[PDB]
Formats: structure tokens, sequence, C-alpha cells
RNA sequence: GAGUAGGAGGGCGUGAUCGUUGCCUAGAAGUAUUGGGCGUGAGCCUAUAUGGAGCAGCGAUUAGUGCAGAUCUUGGUGGUAG
RNA sequence: CUGACCCGUCUUGAAACACGGACCAAGGAGUCUAUCAAUUAAGCGAGUGAUAGGGUGGAAAAACCCGUCCGCGAAACGAAAG
RNA sequence: CACGGGAGACCGAUAGCGAACAAGUACUGCGAAGGAAAGAUGAAAAGAACUUUGAAAAGAGGGCUAAAAGACUUGAAACCGUUGAGAAGGAAGCUGUAGAAGAGCAAUAAACUGGACGGCGCAUAAGGGGGAAGUACUAAUCACUGCAGAGUCGAUACGUAAA
């Protein structure tokens, strides 16, 4: 038989976001980006890189 | 078992706000607020914890004329600190020599403080400035919006002057004979 | 920085194991194997990692502040010394970076099991070897 | 991949391989070139036949060496003498081989072999 | 990073006495405190005197 | 968002918060679909929230073409906020000729007079002026230009 | 074998709480769930039956979660948290987890008694 | 209906789900457009993308302080610059034959 | 906010500072907020999905 | 320190997605348990047996996310009863 | 030994001589789209924000830049002339 | 809609199209029309040789195979049989409190920390010089802030009829 609500195609998935909140978003991140203890938190290795 | 109201357990409405808000620096700045509230016996801290810690409505706008309108010739000399954002009044032709600490400047509010010869604070300055809040003047913006007008009384109740909710406004729109 | 690292990293770092709702970290400075400011090593500046070599040497890692300098000295987490001497010279290296008594107290602490850990690796380590040649 | 038209999906490739009518079967059931042959043609890979000689690489009955008695391609099988099992009544079964676990030790040859083998060893080597 | 990378992301962000170039008038987040440590601040001078 | 839905923390509770007197229905309920009998049983509603809405007012307009009733507004205020800086200044200094602000370039047609404006004299090119623009336009050393 | 101080572990209530008539079905299992019934005898606390669920019962805050070894009870998923053991070696025990093969155990078993780590499934012929 | 807030106002009153329009082409057709107009800058190459346009002031009273792209250029114009209209249109000229000049 | 110089590494070598120095972007600035990474990152996630 | 209708605050458990930390032919998931324990409770961890290929934690994202009932759906089974 | 009526439900009143339920597994019920409002977190602020569309771009429907108009705010009161 | 392409925070054999399969099929209806159930042995049939008892099905031996996984992966519950440990004078089950019997590779337990000394094997200690890296200070230098010459880019309701 048929759902309880029957999914449809025209559910609005996509989202749009002010772009001064994408660029201060990229931003923020690149200035995480920058710092040993945050890139480090991550998880990434960077033990033997330098500056 | 006894009679007490709401059994002792009462809550207390007379507090601050716990904030929820994300900005790691909020946060910090909280910290800080806290630490000068607890340990500082001065009023000025105890109320710029209160109103930072403001629903993110509840913090009101201040303009340079807001702030040049309410000017003493002692409010001149003295640090202007507002609890929210300060923003300019394009309608405002000569800008005063400003120091002005808030949380936010809109960039021409900035501009033209600067622009007159002014000096633009942010809390962690203004702690170490004058943590007593010595020779500070504490600007609390008026409070205006549109919701205020659909709140009150009813609208159309015996001397409601209230705005109704209405999709556009026209001759056909509730501004027409009522059932009476 | 400790603080607004603290606030940024306190619930996702990938040191990060929970445990009944208690939060423990692998941070190999951790100085309480905890997740707290204070536990938190890449976070605050006191910390130690330690590994043993040379059968008696500590290779003690002291965390170091992030540096844009003109040599590298070591990893940008932190500063290497070889210790001979270790457990007495690393008790004094602690005594040294750690000037609060409870950091003293863990710091210490880490060395203590730390090294009778180390002697226990060596007699397996050695049994290991006799076990590949006999 | 470079190309939005090779499909990615399980689904598509798998059908291919099984769907796989009998001339691409054995293209997709082949076997790897010895040093020797490798060298000789300039070829890694080659698909099977029923006359080649070949060394099982790969299973209980790697290491031995035989010819190459049936190419069964629906059954997904290749045959080699002597790589037989015996039954208690005395009845003697072949076992099956998957081509990618075997190595061509020796072709048969022919016109058709050499054109293919000549074109291969063309876009390799060029 | 490359160098080109490197320096064209002044040119494309910008900074604080100027606006972006490809971002065409976007400013950089203003910091809600210039310093982040609150251990200079609830530590110094100022604040001890008073406390 | 469905895992801060209602509905989880309410699984097991038998009514979904809908009571167990007066459960969850259809349209009888709300009263009949809509706008339903907003003039009988919904009277209250209408009256006190929405007064006014039912009856008719003034003038039938056929064909209302908003176009050529457009008409945006400026006031004395914003006035020099429109022109840049350099302007005001360099001619307040300088008086031997005075400034031309055209506020129709800004896409306003009217000006009103609404704060008060500089001693600083003026020239404003606009569609239309109101009693009091004009006044303070004038009395501040200004003059008033008609467009179109 | 490493124990700390306790308080003397106090038990509230060592009866699991069973799910209200879950004696009498299959289909229901004695997993607790609170009855909403408007006649339910539990959900009244009908004299007799069966007392509910409730806060009077959480065991003291300084002996919650205490194992009867006298550890608190830390899971080893990867060999890593062994080490974290390290700096907590008296407060916890080592619990290693199912998933974790034959050869992992015996190491991570070694790496313990080289910890000085107390492990709990620890493997005893 | 209950509470304070705005009259509603219906909207899937009708059949709707036979008339519902889905955007999901827009992110192809904007790219098919692109390659489109590439593939005409190749047919064409020597010559320029769009033709020649006139420019008038807009049709409405708030719009005439400003400045619009026309359709064709008025005969009159033509004349004026001394051109036929089939030859403008052999030129790449967009020509117009209801527009009319009166200033 | 500190914008040190940064050194440009060369690759032809393990560890070796080409002789230029680049005073760091703005960018490495920017505040840190997490919120707007978490919300953009949100959205722009969901900028991918077929219905 | 009561509580139905009802509301609020925290938490348990389930898919899938972006991350992060890992486990598994030296045996994953699933399944049975009068083995040992952890939570007041959703539930959890372990042991043994079976099983024979995939799993799991942590931070978020999302939901066809939790059943004792509806003369509820489909399937399978009783007592009546040799 | 002391205490212990059958649950779910509607009801002022249920152990009821009120109705559904012999048993078990799996399935099984406030969703999706739009609309206004209040609150909470975000950005910018007398402004704000695009959509359509252009232009670039990863294998890829992402992303990244542009986007003279438009929305909504910035002036109200009038049936209207105003 | 048809034949093609590719894809997915879809579904995953009571889900997903009704149909993963000789599915619009079997089957029903005078007829228009209705319309299901039904997927997984194994890597390979190696699909159980042979002995024995049976009229035959089949049993017992014996064998394949990593394993019977043998009409077939896992194999839950309800229900049923066997074996074990219990219990019952017109029903059962259950909160609180103790006891008895039965089943057991046992989850708790007098251990742990240190001083001095001894017997063993390994390392090299404290203290003193020393002082790489680190932090702090501080002139000379130098990021950043400030001031700011020349070149190139831009803006400009300053200015011109435009320049
Ligand atoms: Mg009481
Ligand atoms: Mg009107
Ligand atoms: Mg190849
Ligand atoms: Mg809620
Ligand atoms: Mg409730
Ligand atoms: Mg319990
Ligand atoms: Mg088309
Ligand atoms: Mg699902
Ligand atoms: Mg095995
Ligand atoms: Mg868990
Ligand atoms: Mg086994
Ligand atoms: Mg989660
Ligand atoms: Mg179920
Ligand atoms: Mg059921
Ligand atoms: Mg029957
Ligand atoms: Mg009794
Ligand atoms: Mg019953
Ligand atoms: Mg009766
Ligand atoms: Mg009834
Ligand atoms: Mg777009
Ligand atoms: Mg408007
Ligand atoms: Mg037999
Ligand atoms: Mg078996
Ligand atoms: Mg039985
Ligand atoms: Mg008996
Ligand atoms: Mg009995
Ligand atoms: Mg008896």
């Amino acid at each position: 038989g048929r759902m309880f609500a029957p999914l449809k195609t025209y559910r609005r998935v996509h989202r749009r976001v002010n772009v001064n909140q994408k660029r201060h978003a990229v931003a923020a991140a690149l200035a995480a980006s920058a710092l040993v203890p945050l890139v480090f938190a991550r998880g990434h290795r960077i033990s033997n890189v330098q500056e | 078992a006894i009679d007490l109201h709401k059994q002792g357990r009462v809550v207390k409405r007379s507090v601050v706000r716990q904030t929820k808000s994300t900005n790691v620096y909020h946060k910090l700045l909280i910290k800080l607020y806290k630490f000068l509230v607890r340990r500082t016996d001065s009023k000025f801290n105890q109320n710029i914890l209160k109103r930072l810690s403001s629903s993110r409505l509840n913090k009101f706008p201040l303009s340079l004329s807001r702030i040049v309108k309410n000017l003493n010739e002692t409010n001149k000399e003295q640090v202007i600190v507002s609890t929210s954002t300060v923003t300019n009044d394009e309608r405002l032709l000569t800008v005063p020599k400003l120091t002005v600490c808030a949380l936010k400047f809109t960039e021409t509010a900035r501009k033209r403080i600067l622009a007159a010869g002014g000096k633009c604070l942010t809390f962690d300055q203004l702690a170490l400035k004058a943590p007593t809040g010595t020779n500070c003047f504490l600007l609390r913006a008026p409070k205006s919006r549109e919701a205020y007008r659909h709140w009150g009384k009813a609208p159309g109740q015996r001397g409601s002057h209230s705005a109704p909710y209405v999709r556009s406004e026209g001759r056909k729109f509730e501004r027409a004979h009522g059932l009476k | 920085m400790s603080q607004l690292v603290w606030e940024i990293v306190k619930n996702n770092n990938a040191f990060l194991v929970k445990n009944n709702g208690v939060a423990f970290t692998t941070d190999p400075f951790s100085v309480t194997g905890r997740n707290t400011q204070v536990g938190l090593g890449f976070t605050h500046r006191h910390g130690v990692a330690l590994k043993g070599g040379a059968k008696q040497a500590i290779a003690t890692s002291l965390r170091k502040n992030q540096s844009h300098k003109v040599k590298k000295t070591g990893t940008i987490e932190a500063e290497t010394l070889t210790v001979k001497g270790g457990v007495q010279r690393v008790a004094k290296v602690i005594r040294g970076r750690f000037q609060s008594k409870g950091l003293k107290q863990f710091a210490l602490k880490k060395l203590v099991n730390f090294h009778r850990a180390n002697v226990r690796a060596q007699a397996n380590l050695k049994a290991e070897s006799k076990a590949k040649k006999n | 991949k470079t190309h939005v038209e090779v499909s990615s999906a399980r689904r598509k490739q798998r059908k291919a391989h099984f769907a796989s009518p009998s001339h691409l079967r054995q293209t997709l059931m082949s076997a790897h070139l010895s040093k020797d042959l490798r060298s000789k043609y300039n070829v890694r890979s080659m698909p099977v036949r029923k006359d080649d000689e070949v060394l099982i690489v790969r299973g209980k009955f790697k290491g031995n060496k035989g010819k190459v008695t049936q190419v069964y391609r629906k059954k997904w099988a290749i045959h080699v003498e002597k790589i037989s099992k015996n039954k208690l009544n005395g009845a003697p079964y072949q076992i099956p081989l998957s081509a990618s676990q075997l190595v061509l030790t020796k072709l048969k040859l022919d016109k058709s072999r050499q054109s293919l083998l000549t074109r291969k060893a063309a876009s390799l080597k060029t | 990073w490359t160098e080109s990378a490197f320096k064209k992301l002044n040119e494309i962000f910008g900074t604080y006495s100027t606006t972006g170039v490809q971002k065409s008038g976007y400013q950089l987040q203003r910091p809600l405190l210039a310093n982040a440590d609150i251990a200079r601040i609830i530590n110094s001078n100022e604040v001890q005197s008073v406390v | 968002v469905s895992h801060l839905k209602k509905t989880r923390k309410l699984r097991g509770h038998v009514s979904h918060g809908h009571g167990r007197v007066g459960k969850h229905r259809k349209g009888g309920c709300r009263g009949g679909r809509g706008k339903a009998g907003g003039m009988h049983h919904h009277r209250i509603l209408m009256e006190k929230w929405h007064p006014g809405y039912y009856g008719k007012l003034g003038m039938r307009t056929f064909h209302l073409k908003k176009n050529p009733l457009h008409c945006p507004v400026v006031n004395i205020d914003k006035l020099w906020s429109l022109v840049s800086d350099a302007t005001r200044q360099k001619y307040a200094e300088d008086k031997k000729k005075v400034p031309v602000i055209d506020v129709t370039k800004a896409g306003f047609f009217k000006v009103l007079g609404k704060g008060r404006l500089p001693n600083q004299p003026v020239v404003v090119k606009a569609k239309y002026f109101s009693k009091t623009a004009e006044r303070r336009i004038v009395a501040v050393g200004g003059a008033c230009v008609l467009t179109a | 074998i490493k124990p700390v101080a306790h308080k003397k572990i106090i038990k509230k209530r060592t009866k699991k709480f069973v799910r209200f008539e879950s004696e009498d079905f299959a289909k229901l299992d004695s997993s607790w769930r609170r009855p909403r019934g408007i006649d339910n005898r539990v959900r009244r606390r009908f004299r007799g039956q069966r007392r509910m669920a409730k806060i009077g019962f959480a065991s003291d805050a300084a002996t919650k979660h205490l194992l009867p070894n006298g550890f608190k009870k830390f899971l080893i998923r990867n060999p890593a948290d062994l080490e974290i053991l390290l700096m907590n070696n008296r407060t916890y025990c080592g619990e290693i987890a199912h998933n974790i093969s034959a050869q992992v155990k015996a190491a991570l078993v070694k790496r313990a008694a080289e910890l000085g780590v107390r492990l709990t499934n620890a493997n005893a012929k | 209906m209950k509470h304070n807030n705005q009259l509603p106002v219906a909207q899937l009153r009708k059949h709707q789900q036979f008339r519902i329009k889905t955007f999901f082409n827009q992110a192809a057709q904007k790219k098919a457009r692109l390659h489109a107009r590439r593939a005409q800058a190749a047919a064409v190459f020597p010559r320029p993308t769009e033709k020649l346009q006139p420019v008038v002031r807009k049709q409405t009273q708030r719009y005439n302080k400003s400045t619009k792209l026309g359709r064709g250029f008025t005969l009159q114009e033509l004349k004026a610059a001394g051109i036929s209209a089939a030859f403008a249109q052999s030129i790449g000229i967009k020509v117009d034959h209801r527009r009319k000049n009166r200033c | 906010t500190s914008r040190p110089q940064i050194h440009v590494h060369d690759a032809k070598e393990a560890n070796k500072q080409t002789a230029t120095k680049l005073t760091l972007p703005a960018v490495f600035t920017a505040p840190i907020r997490t919120d707007i990474v978490h919300k953009v990152f949100t959205d722009l996630n969901k900028n991918r999905k077929q219905a």
C-alpha cells in the first residue's frame, strides 16, 4: 500500500546562503587553517611540517 | 506536606539570561564580565553583563544622532558605551569628536566617527580603561519595532489602536465597515 | 588562545574518546588522559611527550609555542630533547616547565608510570630478541 | 575517471560482465603472458584459447602446467590436461579454472592471433 | 600554497584598511575583541588594582 | 529538523497532545474549512482580530495603472546626504556659486521638508515641493527648481 | 592490581524494573516503560504494585558506575585507548572490545601488564 | 481557525498535483545555453555576437529617466545614416519599422 | 592578530627558505567563527542532492 | 518532591550523508544464554556457543527513526481434539 | 509472612454483567509543499537580499565572480481630487 | 510515452513498479474488467561411491567438502517433542522480606605504597661546571600600527561642453 506521506520530487532540498556569510565562512576557515593547534586538532599529520 | 507557593522551588526570573550564541568571542567577552561582575562591586559591569546576554533582538541600535542628542558637557569627555551595534545616521551633518565603545560599528558609523577625529573601542579595551566604569557613559538605545503595534490591545476592541495583520493595504482590506 | 582554542576544540578534537560521558584525550602531550583545558596538550602551553630509546634515553617533547623562526628546531607541535639521564633529567625538566603544584604532580605521574612501563617494555624486547635468536 | 559516459554503477558493470555474449567473454576471461612471451610480443595480457599451454598461478592446483582442454565460456571454465580429480567409483572429472588466475606459457599461433598481437604491440611501444 | 596563490589572497579578500577587489566591497569580519586572551585582560594592572 | 519536532518526544503518549476527549479530527473541528462561518460562529474572531473585514469601500478603479501614479518622496534631512561631502563643505567655504541637487537622478520626485537644513545655500531640482519644503529651502539660503 | 578508596558501595534496588504485564506476554519484553493507562494500577501507586522507575533510586554520586572489582569501567576500542589509562591507571580498569581479534587481544594484554593496567575481560587460562 | 494570525489565502484548493513545475533541468540548461552561445561565436567567427541595437527612453513616466536598448533603428535614422534597411541588415544592424522619432 | 612575515619555501630541497619573505594577508587574520562555517557548510552540502 | 488532559528541560536507541578515530577469515553482522557486570530508566559492555562477511566510536548533517493494542496488514502457529 | 482484580479505551463513574484483545514475527499512523506570526542563533544596517540570467569551474547538477531592474524597508493620512 | 545515455544523502525481496522469477503471468469472471504468490547449496557437483536391513520409501554404517551448507547461507518468536532441576487440596502470575534446593572454568577476597638493608641483572644518578632549543628582557635591526617621496592601477555630484 502507499506510504504515510508519499515522498515527493518537489521537497525543497537546496538552500541558498547570503553571499556575505559564504565569504565570512571561507574567511574564518582560512584563518583557522593558519594555526597549528587547529589543523592538528583536525587529525592532519603536520609533525614534520615547518611553517 | 507544606503549603508553600510552587513548593519553594519557585523559579527566579530576576536573573541574567544564560546566553546561547555561538561566536566564541561573545562567550569569552562574557567570561570577562562574569569576572568583573562577581569580583567588582561596580554596578556598571553587572549592567553590561545583563545587556550583553541579551536576546539577539533585545540588543537595540545606537545611531550617531542618538549619541549626539544625548550629550551633556560632561557626556562629551566621557567614554560612550553601547551594549549593542552602533550605526550611522545619514542625516547627521557634522559628527562630534567621540570615543565610543560598542559591540559592533557599522563601517559607516566607524568611518564617520574616526574621520571626525574619533576613537572606536571594544569591551576588552573598556575593561582596561575603566573597570569601575569611572567617567563612562552607558548608552541604552530607544526601543522601536513593528511587532509592537500588533501587541498591546487587540485590533478592534474599544479604543484599540493596535494594527491588524493584513496581507495588503487597500480600500478593500479590513478598511470596510465591520458587522456592527 | 588556550581560551579560544578551548572553546573551539573542546567538543570536536580528533584526540577525543568518550567513556560514559567522561571525555578522555589521545593527545601525546596530555598531562592527564582526560579532555580538559589542562588535560589537552596541543592547546595550552604545558605538555610533555615521552618515548624510550637507547636503553635509558627518554625523548622528552616540550609543548612549544607556534614559531616563525630563522631555523626550524623541531616539529611545529613541540620541542624534542634526547635525555640520557632520563628519569632524573626529565624530573628536573618537568620541575622547570611545570611551576604550579598540580601540573607537577601529574607530569611526574606520567613519569614514574612511564618509566616502570619502559622497563617492562625493555624486559619484553629482550626476551623477544633472545626468542628470535634461540 | 575523465568521461561522463563511463558507467561507474555496480549494477551496469556486473551486468555487462555476466550478460557477456560469447565473443566478448573470451576477452573477459584472459591470462597473463610469461616473462618470455611478454618480452616477445610486447603484450601484457591475452585472451585464452583451447590449444594454449598455461601455468596455474594460484589455487590448490597452482604450480601445475599443461594444455587447455576446454574453454567452456558458459560455465566460465578453463580445463587443463591432467587437472582432473578422480571419483571413488573410478570416474574422472575435470576441475574448472578462472583465466585471470592463469599464465600463458605457449600460444596457439596463426594469422589472426599474430594480427591482434601486432595491433596491441603497435599502440604499446609507439 | 603557491606564490601567486598567496599573493592574490589579499587582492581577492582585502584588509581592515581596504575592501576586497575580487569580492568587490567585501570587508572582513570586525573582531569582537582585539585581544582574545582573557588571560591578559583579567590579569593586568587595571583589572587587579580594582578587583 | 525531524529530530527537533514534537512527534519524536510524543511517541507513546497516545493522544499526541491533541487531547483524550477532543481528539484530532477533520474540518468539523476546524469550525468548517478556511474562512468558514467567519460571520457566524467565527464572528468573534473576525470582529476582534480583523475588524472591518466584511463590507465595501468607496470607489472602483476598473483598470488601475500604477506606473503613472509613481512618485517617490524625499525629505529635506537626506538632501545633503545624497550628494558627497566634498560638495557641501567646498561651498560652505566658497560663496561664489551655489550647489544644485537633482532629486531626479536619485529616483525621487516630490520634496517634502522633514528635518531642517544647514545654513549653507542649495538649489534643488525636483518634480514637486511641499509648502514647508520650499519654506526651509529658501530660508536656508537656497532655491527650488521645477523639473519634468 | 590497583584499587583505590571506596565508600562502601550501596545499591538502592537490585531487582530490575520490569515492564508491567510483561511476564504475561511474549510479545511484551521486560524493558521498562511508563504506564499512561487511565485505569492503570501501577501508574496509580496501588498498594502492592511495582514501584515504577524513580529518581529516589539513583545510586549516590560517589559509587555510581563502580565495578565490583573496585574500578571504573573503560572500554578499549583501538590500541590507543590503552595508553590513556596510564595517567588514569589507578582509577579505571581496561575492557577490551569483543570485536578485537585474538592476536591483538594477547597484544593488548601484554601492553596492559606493561602499563600496569587492570583487565576485567583479560584471558585467564 | 483559531488565533489572531492574518486570514489565510488558499493555495491548494484545486488539484495542483497535475500542475507542479520542477527546476532540475535549470542546471544543465544554463550549461546548454553557454555552449549554444559559444557555438554561435565559432560559426559567426569574423562577425560580432549581438547585432546593432539603437537606444530609447522607457515607456512609463517612472522609467523616462532611464535608458533602454531598442529593438530596431528608425527608418528616419537609417536615412540620416544613409543606409537602406536591406543593407543595414546585410551589415548586422537591427531595424524596426514601427518605431518613430518624435525628438 | 599577528601578521608575521612568512617564508616561501623551496621544493628542490628538504628544508630551504627562498629569499622571499611575505607579510601575512588579512584573510588569515579573520575571526575563527564556527557558527558561520557551520551554517554555510550545512546548506552547501545540501546543494548537491538529486530529488 | 502527588498528577490525567496538557507544556517545558535533559537523555536512550535506529538507518543514511560530510568529517574524525578505529575493528574484522588470528572470524564482522545476526542469533541463544541458569556466564560477569554497568546505568533510576530508556538501554550498555563483556563472556560462551552459533555464524562466515562485513563492522564500529566520536562531531555534525538528514529522517519512511522506536508498536501491545486500531473486529489494524501479510505470514506462521496454538487450545478446542484424535 | 505482608501486600496484589485485566489491560487498552470512552466516561462523573471500569475488575465490571461496557467495547477491542486466543498466540508470534514483520509491517503499521502528524508528514510534505505553501502562507503569516512570535521566539532563538547568523550576516549587514538606512539599508538589505536576491530570483531569472550572465561568466567561470571539479570527471560531475557543486563552487566561485557578475547581475542598471525587482522585493521589502525608508511616509503618512484620505473613497477620492489631494 | 518509446528506444537510448548517465546519475542519486531513493528502496532493498511483507521494501522497491503489481511483476528481481515461463509477470500483466497462474487463476476468476458471460463480459466490461480482476490479478497474485514465487530471489540467495557450494570456490568448484565434488549432488552423496560402497557395505548392510528393508517389498518400497527409508534406517544404520561408510564417504565428499574448509563445513554438510545436502535442497540447500544465517535459521529468531509462537507452537511441539526429548532430557534435566523444581512446584501443585475449587486457577495463574506479581511489589516488599528472608529461607531452601539446583546449576556452574570464580565475576569479589588479608593486597597495596614507601624507608633502610641484602641477594640478582640493567643503567648511569644527584650536586657542579656546561649551557643548544625555550621563555623573558633589550639597544641595533625588522612584520604590524603610524608617517610617508617616485612609478603603475582605481575611484571621484571636486572640475570642464568633453579633455
Ligand atoms: Mg514531603
Ligand atoms: Mg490607501
Ligand atoms: Mg592492465
Ligand atoms: Mg520541542
Ligand atoms: Mg503528556
Ligand atoms: Mg540494576
Ligand atoms: Mg529540452
Ligand atoms: Mg531507510
Ligand atoms: Mg578457523
Ligand atoms: Mg554508545
Ligand atoms: Mg567456529
Ligand atoms: Mg547523532
Ligand atoms: Mg515492528
Ligand atoms: Mg505485534
Ligand atoms: Mg486451529
Ligand atoms: Mg497473601
Ligand atoms: Mg491479562
Ligand atoms: Mg454490574
Ligand atoms: Mg463502542
Ligand atoms: Mg543561481
Ligand atoms: Mg513601500
Ligand atoms: Mg544414511
Ligand atoms: Mg556448521
Ligand atoms: Mg517445552
Ligand atoms: Mg518431580
Ligand atoms: Mg505451580
Ligand atoms: Mg511433587
